[PDB]
RNA sequence: AGCGCCGCAAUUCAUGCUGCUUGCAGCCUCUGAAUUUUGUUAAAUGAGGGUUAGUUUGACUGUAUAAAUACAGUCUUGCUUUCUGACCCUGGUAGCUGCUCACCCUGAUGCUGCUGUCAAUAGACAGGAUAGGUGCGCUCCCAGCAAUAAGGGCGCGGAUGUAC
């Protein structure tokens, strides 16, 4: 689970502006935090198929959002994935 | 069916178990995986599928350069040989499956072409129905194997009248019929064949044998990829998911010892039977078995000692032990795998080799087969093969002095027919065939006797355990179980009851039905009905008769047939195959099954 | 009988880019047919209700388009033009609308569902994926009887000025 | 209600019984078959989870016998399963982590259903397979919930180029 402080820090860091809470860039940043933590869990917990179910959802959610961003703008898309460290 | 398996736990100190586990998991199973990969890429692979046969030596040839590859080099000679046998039998299995499926697809595709309705047969013959009926009466009078003979007659007879007459004659089960064709029952029967062709076509897209990766390196690298990389499209992400859901293989492939003397038996000073394997004699394993099997493991030592006392003038061709499989059974709980899992030896024996009379049966079977071989076989190593065969043929004459038990004698005119059904798994009729009289019926309830309550237990547990799995799946709970072992128990109880009744009436044989593939018949029948009832509504079609289709997929007619065949062979009762009639009750089906198998003796 | 009458049905002319879902909906309304009714009339059964949602596993086959081309007098080649051409990826769920096209021709265009389409080149407008006044998503094109948003009743022709 | 199972009762009957004439004719106690009712103080079934290298189901030899098997002697090991008993539980302490939920309607193979102290709210303590309904059981039915089946409705905020 994700703390409100880490959540709000993600919001502030990826916001387009101070009241943006839901742009696709903020959404993929939130999902990237979740995917990173859950990958570390599943590397240690291969039999946690319940948690693995969540990963496949989260990876798909981010895949759809990044594909949406990429055809709004490749400049914003490339900058965003570079910040998040996604190849 | 005189080959059976007996098993024992193998016990040894930890360093022996660890060394064997590492040989199996780190070298032998990776070698098997590599052989499966290379064999599936071989340029002759596509012609092996057409022959349905693997070359006798191609796995051995592929393994030779791998025996000194740093990935695989550390193994005894018999472990390489075991890996070869594993891989060779896998493809012998898989190529035989694909070959038969292809023949089924070709056979039914021809039938779909020659299945024409009388409205179509009128046009395609150019003759009135009475005219083709007469021509079918002539062609039947010549073809008098009848089915195959008509299928032979069809192909090269390009004369559309005779060709249509054969089509009409085959539509009716190789016979004349006066009655009119019900056009909707024909259209349904045509549709069944299309579904069967489609389902055969889909089954022929089987995967190549997948192997056992025990490291699961592909899973972890895919996890790192899918979490840090953008998927190029949906199909890459789907392939990632398909890998991430794939479950890890825990256990290596077992070892196979096709030379019975590669298991060397001994008794330790604490009096326990012990075994070691060729190439691993430093690892002594202690035999821990039930007394109900101990007499076999004692026999393995006595057979070994007999041939040593005779300075190898006996043949191991008559050793009661045939081969061994060395298996790790999955342990519950946690530990290092050589501690967690339990090492188990499975020995094939031929039950006839227990007695002296049965050994004489095997000796003649061996002698005839080897005398045939030596005559037909006639290089230096091929001449050495002849000399080994001639040594076997000489040495099988030396007796092991085994227990004498006179062979079963059954009356040729007394048969037991066993009717198999979805509702009543077995029903038997003892028939005196020259008298044409039933000596005894038994129902399923009389066969099970006091065990009959197990049959309601099975139905009740199959319902209950399916529903508990359904509930557990939604929670991702691992606690998913089923009644397969109870079902196996019931089929073995029935098999013993049937054979005991056969012995009691001195039946010469047990008659079993040629059911064919009941599941593909039922599945294509129900689909053809459902497509009429739910046109354009696939989920309605799949809901239709769902529980009947499930019941037919659970019907264990093969396991019951196999259990009967094994028990009859262990008492020397002949098994015969007959055709079960569709008419009548299970009792009448069993009687007419028995009597038809008697009349089919030619 | 009426003498010298040929057995007949109410027809509709398909518009130049009209989607199959929109077209079948008009044909059904012109004949007060339920979605199940047209499928029974063509004999393909429940498939029509599936096509009207753009659920195209499998795609409309040659057999079924030729079957529908028996009750609808539009030929199957023209019915295939109501669908994505081969290999053009389409999305069924987000139903989309240009509005400025709807003021010129009251049909849903199948190209508004293509994964490659986002602007109307004719109008130079970003096509809508929900009602711009009240954010309600558009219903399946078979159900566009009123030509307006089902929630706030704004006509699709007025949503033209709420684009791009 | 429906469906499955269980026994009960009844009819017919042969795989049952009776007989001399050994292939037929009676009968329905026994042992079974064909599914026909019925739920009764009946007789049968009965599914919360877990617990033994558990016992019996063996091998050989002699003797007996119509097989079936039986008796006596010697040997014996612990494997993989199916039941019947008996017993124990309703769990604990730290971590990691999925899914679900603005709100409303409908209600799914959804969830929950025992006893008795106490107890207005809240559940705790002590019992315990007697665990909602029928003879027993269900995904059915009853009662409460239902966000974690599907759908539908409809808020403000972000976003609005198809992602949400
Ligand atoms: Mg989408
Ligand atoms: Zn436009
Ligand atoms: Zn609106």
């Amino acid at each position: 689970a994700l703390t409100q402080e880490r959540k709000q820090e993600i919001i502030v860091n990826y916001q387009v502006h101070e009241t943006d809470t839901g742009s696709a860039d903020v959404q993929v940043a939130m999902l990237t935090e979740r995917i990173n933590r859950l990958s570390l869990h599943l590397q240690a917990n291969k039999k946690d198929h319940s948690s693995r179910r969540g990963l496949l959802k989260l990876i798909g959610q981010r895949k759809r959002l990044l594909a949406y961003i990429q055809k709004d703008s490749r400049e914003k898309y490339q900058a965003l994935i570079g910040r998040l460290g996604i190849r | 069916s005189s080959q059976i398996t007996i098993q024992a736990r193998l016990i040894s100190f930890e360093s022996n178990r660890q060394q064997l586990w590492k040989l199996m998991a780190d070298l032998n199973t990776p070698l098997i995986n590599e052989l499966l990969c290379q064999l599936g890429q071989h340029p002759d692979f596509e012609k092996w599928q057409q022959k349905g046969k693997l070359p006798s030596t191609v796995v051995s040839q592929l393994c030779q350069p791998l025996k000194t590859d740093p990935r695989f080099a550390g193994q005894p000679s018999r472990l390489y040989m075991s890996a070869i046998h594993i891989v060779d039998y896998i493809y012998k299995s898989w190529l035989a499956i694909q070959k038969r499926l292809q023949q089924q697809l070709d056979g039914k595709t021809r039938w779909l072409e020659m299945l024409n309705s009388d409205a179509e047969l009128v046009e395609l013959s150019g003759d009135t129905l009475e005219a083709i009926r007469v021509k079918a009466a002539e062609i039947l009078a010549i073809a008098m194997s009848l089915s195959k003979t008509l299928f032979d007659a069809y192909q090269e007879t390009e004369d559309i009248k005779s060709r249509s007459a054969i089509s009409y004659l085959l539509k009716n089960g190789c016979k004349l019929t006066d009655k009119e064709e019900d056009s909707e029952k024909f259209a349904k029967r045509r549709r069944q064949v299309e579904i069967q062709i489609q389902r055969l076509t889909e089954k022929l897209i089987s995967r190549m044998p997948k192997g056992r990766d025990l490291t699961n390196a592909k899973w972890l690298e895919t996890l790192l990829t899918a979490t840090t990389t953008v998927a190029e499209d949906n199909a890459q992400a789907k392939r990632w998911q398909d890998i991430l859901l794939t479950r890890s293989s825990s256990l290596p492939f077992p070892l196979v010892f096709e030379t019975n003397e590669d298991m060397v038996w001994s008794k330790n000073q604490k009096g326990r039977l012990c075994v070691h394997f060729n190439g691993l004699s430093d690892l002594i394993f202690e035999v821990y078995c039930g007394n109900r099997q101990l007499h076999w493991f004692q026999r393995f030592l006595e057979d070994q000692q007999t041939k040593r006392k005779s300075k190898n003038q006996h043949s191991s061709g008559l050793f009661t032990l045939r081969n061994g499989h060395l298996v790790w059974l999955e342990g519950e709980g946690k530990g290092e795998p050589w501690n967690l899992h339990h090492l188990t030896l499975y020995c094939c024996v031929d039950n006839r080799l227990w007695t002296e009379e049965g050994t004489e049966i095997v000796r003649q079977e061996k002698a005839d087969e080897i005398t045939k071989f030596i005559t037909n076989m006639k290089s230096d190593t091929q001449q050495a093969l002849i000399q080994r065969k001639q040594s076997t043929l000489t040495r099988i004459n030396n007796s092991f002095e085994r227990p004498s038990q006179p062979l079963y004698q059954g009356q040729s005119h007394i048969l037991v027919g066993v009717s198999l059904g979805l509702e009543k798994p077995a029903t038997v009729a003892v028939v005196d065939a020259i008298a044409n009289k039933v000596l005894a019926y038994r129902s399923i309830k009389q066969l099970l006797g006091d065990n009959y309550e197990l049959l309601n237990r099975q139905r009740r547990q199959q319902q209950y355990l399916s529903h508990e799995r359904h509930k557990a799946q939604k929670n991702f709970s691992p606690n998913q179980f089923g009644a397969s072992e109870l079902g196996q128990h019931i089929d073995r109880l029935l098999a013993k009851a049937i054979v005991a009744l056969a012995r009691t009436y001195k039946a010469g044989s047990i008659v079993l039905p040629k059911l064919g593939d009941m599941r593909e018949v039922v599945q294509s029948e129900i689909q053809a009905i459902a497509e009429q009832k739910f046109p354009g509504y696939i989920e309605g079609q799949q809901k239709y008769a769902k529980q009947y289709r499930v019941n037919v997929h659970r019907w264990s007619y093969g396991r019951l047939i196999q259990s009967i065949q094994s028990k009859a062979a262990q008492t020397g009762i002949v098994i015969e195959e007959g055709k079960q009639p569709i008419r009548g009750s299970p009792h009448d089906k069993a009687k007419e099954l028995a009597l038809s198998a008697y009349n089919l003796r030619l | 009988e009426a003498p010298d009458v040929k057995p007949w049905l109410f027809l509709i002319k398909p518009y130049e880019g009209e989607s199959l879902s929109h077209f079948l909906g008009r044909f059904r309304r012109a004949n007060h047919l339920s979605a199940s009714g047209l499928g029974t009339l063509a004999g393909i059964g429940a498939i029509v209700a599936r096509w009207e949602r753009f659920h195209f596993n499998p795609r409309p086959s040659q057999q079924e388009l030729e079957a529908i081309a028996s009750v609808v007098e539009v030929d199957a080649q023209r019915l295939a033009q109501m669908l994505p051409p081969a290999g053009v990826g389409m999305q069924h769920e987000p139903i989309r609308l240009c509005g400025a096209c709807y003021a010129e021709s009251p049909c849903h265009r199948i190209e508004w569902q293509y994964k490659s389409v986002w602007k109307c080149d004719r109008h130079q407008l970003k096509i809508l994926a929900k009602c711009p006044n009240c954010q309600a998503p558009f219903k399946m094109p078979a159900l566009w009887e009123d030509g307006c948003c089902h929630r706030c009743r704004m006509p699709f022709a007025e949503m033209a000025k709420l684009q791009k």
